Formats: structure tokens, C-alpha cells, sequence
């Protein structure tokens, strides 16, 4: 009975739509490529550098 | 989503922050000395003040002495102001006699404003001075999801 | 102007608003929405073209470098370029489906006389605008298309006199012709939008879903009851196109018709004449 | 601008040492 | 509507019968992590590829359209990239558009915002230095048969002899992946040529794989941006699929509800003539019909 | 090109040897 | 739009042609033709601006060199630039004379209120277009004007955020700003032409030569009996202005206004002349 | 009057106080071809070693003051490098020094403005493109060239490495005096005095400018032709407009008495208004 409150309701529905379609795909995409990260590459590089230094 | 893209195209984006960090040493600088250099293409002044001059009446505590970092330029019109010429009469250019009062007190004469401050910090005991422009947020700051 | 009897509908803001607020649409199917699909993709094309034009400097020696620079330093320039290309593809598909549907429905009577000439004129203007953009692409294919258009235009004058110079200059993609063709592309695109709007306002006289009269007198109001169906059908069409493209165009591919676009005018003065291939809509 | 109709339009012929 | 496979024209595209084209994609499947489902680039692979390019490939080729800072946040950090790029020098004559910004007048160390220029000042100088042929720019090398596979196949594939009737002149080498099977590039990748920073063993296939990954990463519409866009495509597809039922509800169910009418016809014999039917009627196109039609 | 807003727009600070 | 009752006239081509064919004007004099003078100089400005736009690359580091090169390699580019500048001058002079004449005649009445608001709106759009054109020059004066406009925008938005970025990116003349402002100049100039046509349609309701009524009921036809007078009066004004400029702007001239336009935004950065000087129309 | 920007330097000698004569600024004058030729010679020998003209090409002075082959040889005596190019668009493929051509821009021997400043002790030799916007216009070059005779006043304190010049801003310039007697060797045998060299180089530099230069005298002649055409068209416009209106206003009116007994039922119950839709429902109710 309050049209602007109903518009807020529609905005909430759009928010739910976006987050439902956004969160799971991003989660699985990030979980699939954990081993392909710059942090992993830098870890390997630092380990090799330490080995070569104390060689 | 479409409106977000349209507005973001017009507002632009800052991909990353350029590096302007630079270090200088003033450990061998005698007290009461001025030094002019160029940082990021602009002439700047490094001064090692003393307690006697400070009491004479923004500020770095490089040991016993005090150090001030400013950008060497005349604000009303382009200059390389000459320091140490008359103390309170120092900080004067050829075009006008409006001095810069040896400090950031600004108002001395026809020249308007004072030498802009430079973001800096002395991180050794009194010797190493780091300087770099102030950092501001530029969100979104994530370029890659994965 | 004594041979003119006037306009079927005088184009005024208040009258447009009133007409679109009390306009009614009869019950129909998905085969009779290609016109509104074309309107949607035309509006999207206008917006994406404005976004792209805020970054294209009309200099043939700077266009590829500027396009590369704007991609990495902005978030949506390449998205808008992709939108603009896919909108061209969708425009061609929808316009050809619309024309085929009219031909099958045999809309060749005096009451459909008005809606035919305007549509054909709109189609010609659309093809001209597409050609202008393709030339603006500034590759070897752009040069070939410009040369072909210049030769066909000169054939009208039988090769005597340089009557083409005001638009094509020396039949190459230099700065003057690039500026002229870019500005012409923009202006003619907006004129295209206006002409399409006129043609689409000329629809209500004889609007039918099928070739068979249904005899129904009640019809739905356009603003919500028909606009929602139009948007949903557009979504379904986009979904089908996405499925077909995903399962038909693997990446990377062995060969493509777009490998002829590698050559940049100026930078590469050697042209691979064997693999000359346009886009699919000029392939016929 | 050296890439003009009155100038060298597309540098088909280039200035080389 | 059907095309042969033994004529060298893949899927009806003609013009590439003079080279091997389908090995990477159609005849055999070369695996690249960034082109799989929900896959992305390998940061270490791109890092090693840039190392290979900087140490060997960059001495002849260039990527004029692109700058070194493409590798930020995915392959290198700002400081390490700064030193690595500073290992090379640039000149004012290198600049494609040397406006007032570039005020230098001699060589200087390169910075990460500089365009990746070859050591030569001009394409003609490159041709003169390389025996008449120009080392191709890598800015748009994606438009080659099998793209990233094209780069890998060209880097490898120096292991064949020309057939009878084909002659290989001096300064040229036989490579089935290059156009006309005659290339001006001597074999570059040899075993152990580049010492990797991460300690990965350096073989010819490994270096070719890494450099192909790096070059593809630098590309547009197929590099450093495609995987996230495919994820976005998946999200939008999910949204459309989930919104389909509500669209059906609204449109089709509403129409079916609106069409549930009741109709009744009755006999009217009250002695009133249908003068409104005989003497009624309007037509908006009367201004067109009048004076011309049916007179 | 370096004249853009996200680049070194008006070249107020030049790239040079200085010294 | 229940609060809207329509428009005074329709802008249809046939309606406009018939209206201007049947239009009749009463007997007038020189002080009642500044509107037509403004119309004619707007048409000239449109043509000259199009000829100028076919040569301006929107790169700020190329604009001065392109301007210099186009002058020597063509025959009329500098002539069209001169026409554009003098047309701006004459537009300001004619518009202010017209406004002063209306204020003197005391036309702030209800029966010509409609002809007033449209005129003021066209004038404000004229100011905006002039500002954009001034910015397009890519000199130190252009930079100063851009900084002033951006600072006014920021003060209007209270100096919080960067709401000016979409139009004035960094308050400085980079290529991103130049492209947008040039395209805005072009489109808003054409919109100015349309608004001027609207105002010229809204004039005939209460048209008087002088404040005092003349009881004459016979009027001349506009097409030739009044257009000839308008063209002749324009020739009169042009001759008078030529005489004045010859007797008031000799060559060579020392110590002039145009000495702040020497520096370029990119070429000259170590020099900024403190004593700024705008054109005579933004001087107030 | 009222130009308060410039207060120190001398400005009005060329034009206001004194009347310097330049043939291109006479009523029906034009450039002197020999003067422009000698001016380009002077610029090539001395001036072009520091200043340059970025926006201008050498193929100026063609069909007037020079011929194609002689200009080609004279500019081929000069040198140019790819580092000089403001914008190389794949045309300039040379990777080393080469001889200049008439279609080349007039670059200084320096690669960059900062290089010029470093060579010239921190001051940049100003580009001669758009140098017409200096006090006096064409007279600025002549005054600066001949302004090394006067002495500074008391307490002037001319800095080391600078020189005194009345016409330069702040009275102090960083250019040593360049024009001396017999510095150049004119091809046509004209004596080489300091005023003569200054006159020639000023003529050439002013000839190189855009709005005032090679095109201006023809523009003035065109203005004269158009003014004469307007003067000649004055009588016929008067005839048509004013005479036609006077002829049309030669009416005769007659008003008679009508007493036939018919009421003015058309004055009453009459009248149509184009803005009736604007007045209705709003005004006078
Ligand atoms: C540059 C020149 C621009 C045109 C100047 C001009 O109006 O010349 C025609 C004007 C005579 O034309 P006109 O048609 O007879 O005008 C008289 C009105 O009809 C008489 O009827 P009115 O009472 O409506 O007008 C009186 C008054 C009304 O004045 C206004 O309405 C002022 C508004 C601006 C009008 C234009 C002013 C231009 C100069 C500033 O007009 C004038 O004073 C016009 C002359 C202004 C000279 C300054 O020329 C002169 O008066 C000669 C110059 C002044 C005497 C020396
Ligand atoms: C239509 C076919 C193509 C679909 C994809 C086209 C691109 C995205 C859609 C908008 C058009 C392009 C505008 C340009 C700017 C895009 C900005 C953008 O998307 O940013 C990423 C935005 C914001 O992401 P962000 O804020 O995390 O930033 C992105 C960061 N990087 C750069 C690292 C990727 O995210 C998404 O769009 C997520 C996917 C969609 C989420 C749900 C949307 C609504 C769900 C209901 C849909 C119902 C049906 C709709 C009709 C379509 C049916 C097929
Ligand atoms: C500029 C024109 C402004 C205008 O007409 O406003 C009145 C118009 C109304 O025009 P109207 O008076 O023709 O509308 C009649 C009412 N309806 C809409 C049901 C037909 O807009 C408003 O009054 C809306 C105010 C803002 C409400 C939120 C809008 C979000 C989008
Ligand atoms: C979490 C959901 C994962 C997707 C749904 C389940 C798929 C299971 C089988 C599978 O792995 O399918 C992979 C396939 C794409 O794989 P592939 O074809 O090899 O690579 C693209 C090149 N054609 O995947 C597909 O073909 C699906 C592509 C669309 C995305 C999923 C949509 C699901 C419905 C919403
Ligand atoms: C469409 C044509 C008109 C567009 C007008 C601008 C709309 C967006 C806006 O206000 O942008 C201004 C500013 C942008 O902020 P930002 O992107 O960080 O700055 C650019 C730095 N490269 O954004 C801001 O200053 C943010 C202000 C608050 C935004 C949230 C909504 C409340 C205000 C409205
Ligand atoms: C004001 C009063 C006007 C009164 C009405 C007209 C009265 C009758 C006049 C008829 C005679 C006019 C003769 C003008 C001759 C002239 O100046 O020609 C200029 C020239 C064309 O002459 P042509 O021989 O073809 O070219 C020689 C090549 N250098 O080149 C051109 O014409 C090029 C034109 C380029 C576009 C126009 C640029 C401005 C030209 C006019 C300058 C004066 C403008 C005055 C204000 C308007
Ligand atoms: C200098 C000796 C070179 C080095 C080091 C590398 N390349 Fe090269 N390459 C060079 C030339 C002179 C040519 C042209 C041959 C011709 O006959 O045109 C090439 C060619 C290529 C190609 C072919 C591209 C094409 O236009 O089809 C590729 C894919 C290529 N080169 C790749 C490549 C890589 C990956 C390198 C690093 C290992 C590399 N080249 C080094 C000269 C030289
Ligand atoms: C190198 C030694 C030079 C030669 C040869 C010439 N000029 Fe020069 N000029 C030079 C410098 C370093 C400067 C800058 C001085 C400053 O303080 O800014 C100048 C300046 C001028 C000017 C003043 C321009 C201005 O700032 O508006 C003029 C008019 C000028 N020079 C003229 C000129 C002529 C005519 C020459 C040929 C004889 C000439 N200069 C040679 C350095 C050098
Ligand atoms: C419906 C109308 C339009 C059509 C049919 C159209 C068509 C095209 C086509 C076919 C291309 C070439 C893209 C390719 O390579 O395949 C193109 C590019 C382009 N169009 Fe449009 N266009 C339209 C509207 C516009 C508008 C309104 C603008 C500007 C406001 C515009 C500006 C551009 C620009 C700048 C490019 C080049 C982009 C680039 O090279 O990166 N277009 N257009
Ligand atoms: C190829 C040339 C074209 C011809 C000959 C043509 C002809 C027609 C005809 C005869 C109709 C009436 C259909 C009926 O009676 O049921 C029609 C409808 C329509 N046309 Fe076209 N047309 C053409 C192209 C276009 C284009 C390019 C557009 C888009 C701008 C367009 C937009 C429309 C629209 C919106 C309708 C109303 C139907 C609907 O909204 O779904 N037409 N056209
Ligand atoms: C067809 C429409 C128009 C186009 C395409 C157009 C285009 C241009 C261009 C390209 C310039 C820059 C020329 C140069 O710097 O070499 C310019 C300058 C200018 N335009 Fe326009 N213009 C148009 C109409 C107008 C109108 C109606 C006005 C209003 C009086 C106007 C006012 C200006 C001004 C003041 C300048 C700056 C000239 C100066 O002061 O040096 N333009 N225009
Ligand atoms: C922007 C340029 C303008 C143009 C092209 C223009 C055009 C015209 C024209 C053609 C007329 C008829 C009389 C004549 O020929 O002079 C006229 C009259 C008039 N204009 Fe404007 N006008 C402009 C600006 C303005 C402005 C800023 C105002 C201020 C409100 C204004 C208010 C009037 C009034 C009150 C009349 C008298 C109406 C009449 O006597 O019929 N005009 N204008
Ligand atoms: S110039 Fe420095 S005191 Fe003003």
C-alpha cells in the first residue's frame, strides 16, 4: 500500500537476483584455480632461491 | 549492470599507483644547512633547523636538530627562491621582494600562498628521509578475479 | 508543396507519449517481435557507439595503438566494442528475418505499401552505416572495402574525373577520409535511428500476428503486457544465440575468416591476397 | 600530420636510409 | 553445406593450403589452462615466458602496441618488474609518437610504462639486420593459424627435410608451420638456453610453452581478460535460465487468463435499422486514398 | 598514447635527463 | 502530460515551407532585422564549423601543427577559420543588440512572453557553445577558461568528490577532455540552430517595427520583398564593420590582447603569463 | 590603451612611437623576394643554429624567393635525425642521420627542448613559430636584434651570463649579441650590415607566420575588391527595397457613411486567436 516501499522491495529482489547469480560461480572459479596463483609462483621462486643460496 | 558499465566508462579507472618513493640521507649534513634537489621533476628544499631558530617566533625531529622539507618554488610566479639571504629577509626571488619568512607563515607581502608541503617522514634516527606522494583510494582495486 | 497531403502522424513529444501510453497490441507469437528486437539493438548500438567514439582518435596511424591502450587502462571499452560488433550481427540477423517474414506473409498490397518503401530505405541506410564502420576498422579489410566502394562509385562516372575525392580522396585510408567517414558514420547512425523510428510508427495500420485473421477484438496494452513479452523473448533469443555460439565456435580455432584483419594500414604494406574474406553479411 | 591526402597518404613509399 | 578435410581448407576457409594449420586445435588437442572450462592463466608460466622473451625473443621481435606493465598483479610485482625492465635501454628515436613528453636526447633505462620496442629503431633497420626479412610484431599475432598453438608450433617443428622439388636457399630454413614452408628464422630455442628464476628445467618444449603463454597473455580479447568474461557469461546464462519461469508466468499465463472470456449472442428484432453500420466508418489513411483510389 | 588522463596528460612533468 | 496542451506549430517540412511561403512582414527598418542577421550568421557558422571540423584532429599535441599545416597545404582552411572567428564576434554583437532593442521596446508582456523565454534559452545555449569552442583552441587561455569552468562546477558541487570528471576529467586539456568537448561543441551548435528555428517560429504573434502602433494593414510578402531588404541590411552592417575595423585595428599592432594566445598547452609549460586576457565577450 | 600586462619592456617603438616601414604592410604592398631570400640565408647561417621552427616546413618560400632545386640543395646542406621527429608515422624509416629535404619541418639541431636549454645555459631559444604574438609584431625581431647598445641604469644588477636589452621582458635577456657587421655573405652582393641582416631576417620570419604572412596581402586585396563590390551594389538595393516600399505605400483611401440598417454582427461575435489554447483555462476567469 506504500508504492515507494514496494519499489524498495523490488530493489531488494534485484539485489537477491544479482547475488544468487554472482556468488557461487565466483566461488567455484576461485576454488578451481588456487594452484595457478602468483603467490604460489613466488613461493616456488623463493624456495628455489633459498636452495641455490645455501647450495 | 548496463548503467554501471556506461558510467564507469566515462568516469575512467586508475589501474595502479605509480612509484614515487625516494630516500635521501642527511646524516652527514651539518646543522643549520640547506640543500636543494629535484624530486619528481620539481626543485625541493631540505633544511636542518636548530632549536634557537625554532624558538624564534610540518616539522621533523631528526635527532637534536629539526628538519623541514618544502618544495622550492615561488607560488605567485615561477622562481627558484634563494635562501639564507637575510634570514627573515631570506626566501626571496628576483621578481619580487616578498619573502617566505624562513618558514610556513605564508603572509609576508605581495606574493600569495607559501611553498607547498611535501609528504615525507624521517625513518632512521635522524639520517634517512623517505618521501612519496600521498596515496588515495582508487577502487575498484582488483584487476583479476583469479 | 502541393503534391503533399501531410504526414500520417505528426511527430510531437506529447502525442508520442499519449500514443505509446494508449497503444494496444494484438495477441502474437515470437516470430512477430523482430522489429522490437531491432529497435532494442539499435538503441544499444547508439549507446555503445557513443562510448567507443569517446576514445577513437580519427588518425589511421594511431587507431590500433589507441585501441590497445584504452583496453588495458579502462574496464569497459572492450566490452562496449564487443557489444557494438555483436549488435551489428544481431541487426543483420533480425533485419533479414523480418524481411523474410514479410515476403512469406505476402505484405504486398496497397495497405502495406507505406511500410515497405520506408523499410527498404532503412535497410539501405543500415548497410551504408555498416560499410562506414567497417572502413573505420582501419585494417587491410577496411582498405579493400574502401577500394571496392570507390571503384563501384567511379563506375557510375565511367572512370573520368575524380568525382569521388570529396569522400574517398585518393581511395586510401588517410587522415582526411578517416575523419570524414567517422563523422559520417556517427551522423548517419543517428539518422538511421530516426528513420527506423518512423518506420516503426508506420506499423499500426495493418498489424497482424499470422496471415489468418483471428477475429479477436480485445487486445493487450503495450506498455507492460506486451513490453514484458518483448523483453522476455529477447532474453530467450539471446540465450539460444549464446548456446549456439558456445558450442559452435571453440577457442582457439584452426582457421578463421578474421585472420585477414591482422594487417594494419601503414604498419604493414604487404597484403596477403589469398585469404581475402569479409564478414558474413557482405559474403554474398 | 604527414599522413594526409596532400602529403604521403599511407607511407606506401617510405623514407629509409 | 559439407566441406572436405583432405584439401587443406579447414571448414571451407581457403587460402592456407601452403602450411600446416590444424595440429594445435583440430588434429590433436593441445592443452592450455586459460582455454579450458573455468580455467585461467598460470602465473608461473607467464612469468617464465616473459623471462624467455626478455632474454632471447626480445632481441629481434617487438610488441609496439603494448607496454611492460601488462604483467602487474598476474605475473610480476612493481619493483621486480621495474628492475627487470630497467635491464634494457631505450632511445628517443624508438618512440612512435615522440611528443613533448619525451625530452631525452640519448639512451636511458626502460621503465614499466614504456612500450615494448625492439632494439632496432625502425622496421627497415630490422629488415637490414635480419637479412632482408622483418621479425614480425607480436601485438596481433593472435590472428595466425591456431594462435597460441601457432606460436608453439613455429618455435618447435625444425625437425623435417624438404621434399623433392622444394629448394631451401641460404638464409632460409624449412618449417612446415610457416607460410610456404620457408622461414627466415634460424632455430632459436635450444636446450638450457634460459636459466629460469624458479628453477624449472629449461627444455625446448618448456620454453616454447612458456613464451606462447606469455605472448597470448599479452593479446586482446583472448588474453588476460577472457577467463573472467567467460565466468561472466556463465553467470548471465544462469540468470536467464532462472528468470525464464517468471517470464513465462507473466506473459503466457496472463494472456491465457485474459483470453478466458464468455461470449453471448442474442436476436435483436425491435424494428431499428442499422443506419450506423450503413452510414458509419473512419479511416486514418483517407487523406491518401481520397482523390486517387477507387473513383 | 601518453596524452590521456590516465597517462601523463599534459606532460607537466617531462621524462628527461635533467641532472 | 495532462499539464501540457501542445505546441504553437508543427515543425513538419511541408508546414514550414507553406508558412514561410505565405508569411507576410510589415514595413520595418534597420533596427528590426538583428534576428535575421543572427540567423544568417548562424548558418554561416554552421558551414564554416563543418569545414573546420573536417580538419581538426582531437589530439591536443597535434592541434597547433595540424592548424599550421592545413593553412599552407589548402586554399580555404584559414579563410574558414577567419570566418568562424568573425562569425562568433558578429553573433555576440547581433545578439546583444537584439536583446537591447527588445529591452528598450519593453517586451516583457504576457502576449510575447513565449517569444522571450525561447530567446533566452537559445542565448544560454549560445554561451555554452561559445565556451566549448573557446576551450577547443588548446592554448593557455583555453586552459585558464577550462580551469575556471571546472572550479565553478566543483564549487557548485561543494568541492566534494569528482562529479566533473565525466566532462572535465582532470580540469586540464588532455585528449579525453578534448574529444568530448569537441563533440559537444558540434552537437550543441546544431541544437542551437534548431532552437533558433523554434524561436523564429514563435515571433510572428506580436511583431512590431516600433513601440507605437502603426495602423497600416497592408504588408509585404516575405520571400522576396523582405528577404532582399534583410540581405541588403546585412551588407550594410558588414560594410560598416569593415570600415570600423580598418580604421581601428591597423597592422602591425603592438601590445595587444592576442598576446596571451601565444603559448600552447603542451609545447610551452615553463611559461605562464600572469596577465591573462579573454575575448571581449567574456571580459564582463 | 589599457594593456596593463606589459610595463617593463619597450613595446611601442615599432608602430606607435615611430613608423617602421615594411613593404608587406603598405596599402598595396607585398613581400620583397630578395629580402626574404637574404633573410632565409641569415637564418640558415646564424639563427637556425639555436631556434628552429617546429610548425613550419622548408617547402615554404617556394614559387617566391626560392626555386625548387636551389632550395633543395641549400636544405640538403643541413642534417636531420629520426630523434628530431615530433611524430614518426612509419614514414621515417631511416635509422641514422640524413640530409634534410624541402618537405622537412624546420627543426633545431637539438633533439629536444630540454637539450636546447641544457646547451644554452638553462634558457630555451624560443621557437619562431607563432612569434608574431610579441610586442610590435614583425618589429620585435628587429628591435631585439638591434637592442644591445643601451646601458643599464643604477642598481640594475645584470646577472652573470645574461645581457641587457630594452625590448626583452624584464630588460634582461640570455642571448649574446648575434648580428655583427659582415657576418653573412649575401649571394646577390648586398652589403651585410647589422640593420640589413636584421631587416632581412625579420622579413623572412614574418613571412613564415600564418595569419600575417605569405597570404595576407592577397587577403587585403580581396577585402578591397569585396568592399568595392558592396559600394557598387549599394544603389540597387536602395532602389529595390526603399523605392518599392515607397511605391507600394502610394495608396488612396476613401471612407463613406453606411446607414443601411445592418448591425455589425461580425465585429460582435468574431475573432480567432492562435494562442487561445494558451489563454483558455488560465487567463481572465
Ligand atoms: C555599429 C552600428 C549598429 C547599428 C546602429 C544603428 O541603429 O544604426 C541605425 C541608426 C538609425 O536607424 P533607424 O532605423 O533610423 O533607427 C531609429 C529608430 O527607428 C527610431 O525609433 P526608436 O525610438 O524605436 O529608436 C530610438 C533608439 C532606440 O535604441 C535602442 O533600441 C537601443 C538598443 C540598441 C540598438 C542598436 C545600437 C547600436 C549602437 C550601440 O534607436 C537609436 O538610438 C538608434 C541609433 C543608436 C546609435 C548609437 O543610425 C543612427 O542613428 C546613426 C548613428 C547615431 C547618430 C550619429
Ligand atoms: C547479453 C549477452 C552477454 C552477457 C554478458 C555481457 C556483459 C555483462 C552484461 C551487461 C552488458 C555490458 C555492459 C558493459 C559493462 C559490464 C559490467 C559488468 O558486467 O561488470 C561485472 C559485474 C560486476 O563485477 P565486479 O563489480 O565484481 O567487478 C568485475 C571485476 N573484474 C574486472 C575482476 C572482473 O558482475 C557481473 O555482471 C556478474 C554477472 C551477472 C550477475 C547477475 C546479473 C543479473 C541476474 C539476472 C539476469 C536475468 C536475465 C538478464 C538478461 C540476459 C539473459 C541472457
Ligand atoms: C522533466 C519532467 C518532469 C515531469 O514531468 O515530472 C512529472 C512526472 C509525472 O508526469 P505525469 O503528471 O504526466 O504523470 C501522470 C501520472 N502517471 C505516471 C501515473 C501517468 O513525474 C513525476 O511526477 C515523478 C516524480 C519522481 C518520482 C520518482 C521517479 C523515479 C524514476
Ligand atoms: C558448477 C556447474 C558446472 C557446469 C554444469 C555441470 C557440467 C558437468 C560436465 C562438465 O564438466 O561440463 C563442461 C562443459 C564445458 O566443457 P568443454 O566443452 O570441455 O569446454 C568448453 C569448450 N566447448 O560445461 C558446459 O558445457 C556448461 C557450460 C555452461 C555453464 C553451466 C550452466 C549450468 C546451468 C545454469
Ligand atoms: C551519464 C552522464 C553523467 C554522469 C555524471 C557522473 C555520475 C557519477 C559520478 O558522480 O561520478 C563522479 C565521481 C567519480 O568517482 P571516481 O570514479 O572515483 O573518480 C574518477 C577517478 N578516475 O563519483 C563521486 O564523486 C561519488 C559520489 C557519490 C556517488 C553515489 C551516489 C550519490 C551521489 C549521486
Ligand atoms: C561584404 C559586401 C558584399 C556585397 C555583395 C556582393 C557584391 C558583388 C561582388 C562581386 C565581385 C566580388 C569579387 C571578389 C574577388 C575575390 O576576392 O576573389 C577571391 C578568390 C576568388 O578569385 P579567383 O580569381 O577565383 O582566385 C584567385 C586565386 N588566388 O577566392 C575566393 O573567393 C575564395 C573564397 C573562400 C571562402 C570565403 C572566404 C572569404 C572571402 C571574402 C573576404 C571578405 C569577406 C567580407 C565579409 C563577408
Ligand atoms: C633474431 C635472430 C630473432 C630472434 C632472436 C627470434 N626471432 Fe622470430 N623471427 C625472426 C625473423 C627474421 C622472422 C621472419 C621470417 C620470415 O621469413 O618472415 C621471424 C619470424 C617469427 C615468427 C613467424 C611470424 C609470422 O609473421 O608468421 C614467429 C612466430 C617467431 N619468429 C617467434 C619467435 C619466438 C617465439 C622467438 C623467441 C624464442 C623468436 N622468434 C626469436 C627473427 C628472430
Ligand atoms: C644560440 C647561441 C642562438 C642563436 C645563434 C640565436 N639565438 Fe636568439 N635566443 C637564444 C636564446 C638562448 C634565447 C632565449 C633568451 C631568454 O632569456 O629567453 C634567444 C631569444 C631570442 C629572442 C627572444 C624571443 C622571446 O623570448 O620572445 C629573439 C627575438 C631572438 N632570440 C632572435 C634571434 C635571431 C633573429 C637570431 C639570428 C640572428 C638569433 N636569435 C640567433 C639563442 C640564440
Ligand atoms: C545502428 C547503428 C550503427 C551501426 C550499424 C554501426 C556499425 C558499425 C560497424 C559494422 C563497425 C565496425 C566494427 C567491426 O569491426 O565489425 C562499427 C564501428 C564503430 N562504430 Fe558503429 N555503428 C552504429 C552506430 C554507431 C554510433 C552511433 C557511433 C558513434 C557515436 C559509432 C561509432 C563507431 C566507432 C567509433 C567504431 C570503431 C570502433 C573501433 O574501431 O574500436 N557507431 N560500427
Ligand atoms: C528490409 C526492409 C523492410 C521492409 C520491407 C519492412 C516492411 C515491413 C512491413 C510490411 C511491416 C508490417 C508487418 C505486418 O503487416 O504484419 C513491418 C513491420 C515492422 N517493421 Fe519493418 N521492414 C523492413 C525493415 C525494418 C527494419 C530495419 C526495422 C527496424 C528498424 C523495422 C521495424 C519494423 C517494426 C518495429 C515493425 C512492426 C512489427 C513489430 O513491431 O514487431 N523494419 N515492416
Ligand atoms: C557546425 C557547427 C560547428 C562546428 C562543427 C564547429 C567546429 C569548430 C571547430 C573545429 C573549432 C576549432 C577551429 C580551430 O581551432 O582551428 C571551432 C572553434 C570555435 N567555435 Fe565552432 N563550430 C560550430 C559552430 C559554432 C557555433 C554556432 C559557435 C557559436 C558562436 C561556435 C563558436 C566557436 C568558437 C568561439 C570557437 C573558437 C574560435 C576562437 O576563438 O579562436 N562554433 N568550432
Ligand atoms: C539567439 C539568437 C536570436 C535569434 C536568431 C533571434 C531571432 C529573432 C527574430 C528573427 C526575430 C524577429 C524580428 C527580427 O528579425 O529581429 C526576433 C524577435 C524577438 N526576439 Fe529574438 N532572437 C534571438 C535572441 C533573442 C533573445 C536572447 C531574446 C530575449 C528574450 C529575444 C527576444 C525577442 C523578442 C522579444 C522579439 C520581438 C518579437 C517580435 O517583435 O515579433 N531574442 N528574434
Ligand atoms: S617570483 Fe618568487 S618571490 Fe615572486
Amino acid at each position: 500500500y506504500y508504492p515507494f516501499l514496494w519499489q524498495f522491495f523490488i530493489l531488494g529482489t534485484s539485489f537477491v537476483w544479482f547475488h544468487v547469480c554472482y556468488d557461487p560461480w565466483l566461488a567455484i572459479y576461485q576454488a578451481n584455480n588456487a594452484h595457478r596463483s602468483l603467490e604460489t609462483a613466488l613461493t616456488k621462486e623463493k624456495a628455489h632461491k633459498k636452495k641455490l643460496a645455501e647450495q | 549492470l548496463y548503467a554501471m558499465g556506461v558510467i564507469g566508462r566515462l568516469n575512467g579507472w586508475k589501474r595502479y599507483e605509480r612509484d614515487t618513493y625516494s630516500e635521501v640521507d642527511i646524516g652527514a649534513l651539518p646543522p643549520g644547512e640547506v640543500m636543494q634537489m629535484v624530486w619528481n621533476g620539481t626543485p625541493i628544499f631540505i633544511r636542518r633547523l636548530t632549536s634557537n631558530e625554532v624558538k624564534e617566533e610540518i616539522l621533523s625531529d631528526a635527532g637534536n636538530t629539526k628538519v623541514i622539507v618544502v618544495s622550492a618554488v615561488c607560488t605567485h610566479l615561477g622562481c627558484i627562491p634563494i635562501p639564507y639571504l637575510g634570514a627573515y629577509k631570506g626566501y626571496v626571488c628576483i621578481c619580487h621582494g616578498s619573502v617566505y619568512d624562513k618558514f610556513a607563515r605564508v603572509r609576508q607581502g605581495p606574493a600569495l600562498l607559501n611553498l607547498p608541503a611535501i609528504n615525507n617522514s624521517i625513518h632512521d634516527e635522524g639520517t634517512l628521509v623517505c618521501m612519496e606522494q600521498l596515496k588515495f583510494p582508487h577502487e575498484p582495486s582488483q584487476r583479476f578475479w583469479a | 508543396m502541393e503534391w503533399n497531403k501531410g504526414t500520417y502522424m505528426s511527430t510531437s513529444i506529447k502525442k508520442i507519449v499519449q500514443y505509446f501510453s494508449v497503444m494496444t497490441v494484438s495477441f502474437h507469437d515470437i516470430n512477430s517481435l523482430f522489429g522490437f528486437f531491432t529497435f532494442l539493438t539499435i538503441a544499444s548500438q547508439l549507446v555503445s557507439g557513443t562510448m567507443l567514439a569517446f576514445s577513437l582518435v580519427p588518425e589511421p596511424m594511431l587507431i590500433p595503438m589507441v585501441r590497445e591502450e584504452e583496453d588495458v587502462e579502462d574496464l569497459y571499452t572492450d566490452d562496449f566494442f564487443w557489444l557494438h560488433e555483436r549488435g551489428v550481427d544481431m541487426l543483420f540477423i533480425f533485419s533479414y528475418f523480418h524481411l523474410f517474414r514479410k515476403i512469406y506473409l505476402n505484405n504486398f498490397e496497397y495497405e502495406q505499401e507505406a511500410a515497405w518503401k520506408s523499410g527498404v530505405f532503412t535497410f539501405l541506410l543500415f548497410q551504408v552505416v555498416v560499410f562506414l564502420g567497417l572502413v573505420l576498422c582501419c585494417t587491410h579489410l577496411s582498405d579493400i572495402t574502401l577500394a571496392i566502394a570507390a571503384n563501384l562509385y567511379d563506375t557510375f562516372f565511367a572512370g573520368k574525373g575524380k568525382f569521388y575525392w570529396w569522400i574517398f580522396t585518393s581511395k586510401e585510408l588517410n587522415t582526411d577520409t578517416i575523419i570524414r567517414l567517422a563523422y559520417l558514420h556517427y551522423v548517419l547512425a543517428f539518422f538511421l535511428a530516426y528513420l527506423g523510428l518512423i518506420h516503426g510508427v508506420d506499423m499500426h495500420y495493418d498489424w497482424k500476428n499470422e496471415s489468418s485473421m483471428d477475429g479477436l477484438e480485445t487486445e493487450m496494452i503495450w506498455f507492460d503486457e506486451a513490453l514484458s513479452n518483448e523483453l522476455g523473448a529477447m532474453i530467450e533469443i539471446i540465450l539460444i544465440v549464446m548456446i549456439v555460439c558456445f558450442f559452435m565456435y571453440p577457442e582457439p580455432e584452426a582457421l578463421s575468416y578474421e585472420f585477414f584483419m591482422w594487417g594494419d594500414i601503414g604498419f604493414i604494406n604487404d597484403v596477403r591476397f589469398l585469404s581475402v574474406a569479409p564478414h558474413w553479411y557482405f559474403r554474398p | 600530420a604527414a599522413a594526409r591526402a596532400y602529403k604521403f597518404a599511407l607511407a606506401k613509399a617510405r623514407a629509409a636510409a | 553445406f559439407i566441406y572436405r578435410d583432405d584439401i587443406g581448407a579447414f571448414w571451407g576457409i581457403k587460402g592456407y593450403e601452403e602450411l600446416v594449420t590444424e595440429v594445435g586445435t583440430h588434429k590433436g588437442h593441445n592443452y592450455w589452462p586459460q582455454f579450458s572450462f573455468l580455467g585461467t592463466y598460470d602465473s608461473g608460466s607467464v612469468r617464465r615466458g616473459f623471462q624467455v622473451f626478455a632474454r632471447n625473443c626480445g632481441n629481434c621481435h617487438g610488441m609496439i602496441y603494448k607496454k611492460y606493465d601488462y604483467l602487474l598483479d598476474k605475473a610480476y610485482r612493481q619493483l621486480e618488474l621495474a628492475q627487470m625492465v630497467s635491464d634494457f635501454t631505450i632511445h628517443p628515436a624508438h618512440q612512435h609518437f615522440k611528443q613533448y613528453y619525451y625530452q631525452e636526447w640519448d639512451e636511458r633505462d626502460r621503465v614499466i610504462c614504456d612500450h615494448i620496442y625492439p632494439p632496432y629503431f625502425s622496421q627497415d633497420q630490422a629488415k637490414n639486420a635480419n637479412g632482408g626479412v622483418w621479425p614480425t610484431d607480436f601485438s596481433k599475432i593472435k590472428l595466425r593459424p591456431g594462435g597460441i598453438n601457432y606460436i608453439y608450433n613455429i618455435s618447435t617443428g625444425y625437425h623435417f627435410t624438404p621434399p623433392f622439388g622444394m629448394d631451401v636457399p641460404k638464409g632460409k630454413y624449412f618449417n612446415p608451420y610457416f607460410d610456404h614452408m620457408i622461414i627466415g628464422m634460424p632455430r632459436q630455442l635450444v636446450d638450457g638456453l634460459v636459466d629460469y628464476d624458479d628453477g624449472t628445467p629449461a627444455s625446448t618444449p618448456q620454453m616454447a610453452y612458456d613464451v606462447s603463454n606469455f605472448i597470448n597473455f599479452m593479446q586482446r580479447r583472448v588474453g588476460y581478460k577472457r577467463p573472467d568474461k567467460m565466468v561472466r557469461y556463465y553467470m548471465v546464462f544462469t540468470g536467464g535460465l532462472l528468470i525464464l519461469p517468471f517470464k513465462y508466468f507473466k506473459t503466457k499465463a496472463y494472456y491465457r487468463n485474459l483470453l478466458s472470456l464468455r461470449w453471448e449472442m442474442y436476436a435483436v428484432r425491435d424494428g431499428v435499422y442499422y443506419n450506423h453500420f450503413k452510414y458509419g466508418g473512419y479511416n486514418s489513411r483517407a487523406y491518401q486514398f481520397r482523390g486517387y483510389f477507387w473513383a | 598514447m601518453e596524452s590521456r588522463s590516465y597517462m601523463f596528460s599534459l606532460a607537466k612533468k617531462r621524462s628527461t635527463l635533467a641532472a
